[PDB]
């Protein structure tokens, strides 16, 4: 049977959020070229998704 | 003096020496991004931000 006590304090680090990133595929791919964007629009609405 | 062009980590031209007189820096990126639409509700009213 214990005869005394010991008030201890422990720590626990848990992530609850991450870096809110936003990548514009219209600027990442086909930055300013018009024909590049016209060819990209043929592949479908991947950037919207 | 021997350097003419200047790129970034993403291999994008960030600054270049002016070819003619008055050698100064050059292009910085412009404004871009995804415009978001704030609507309080169609049944409520027709205003939008």
């Amino acid at each position: 049977i214990p005869t005394n006590f010991s008030i201890s304090i422990t720590t626990e680090v848990m992530p609850v959020s991450m870096a809110k990133t936003s990548v514009d595929c219209n600027m990442y791919i086909c930055g300013d070229s018009t024909e590049c964007a016209n060819l990209l629009l043929q592949y479908g609405s991947f950037c919207t998704q | 003096p021997f350097q003419q062009f200047g790129r970034d980590v993403s291999d994008f031209t960030d600054s270049v020496r002016d070819p003619k007189t008055s050698e100064i820096l050059d292009i910085s990126p412009c404004a871009f991004g995804g415009v978001s639409v704030i609507t309080p509700g169609t049944n409520a009213s027709s205003e939008v931000a």
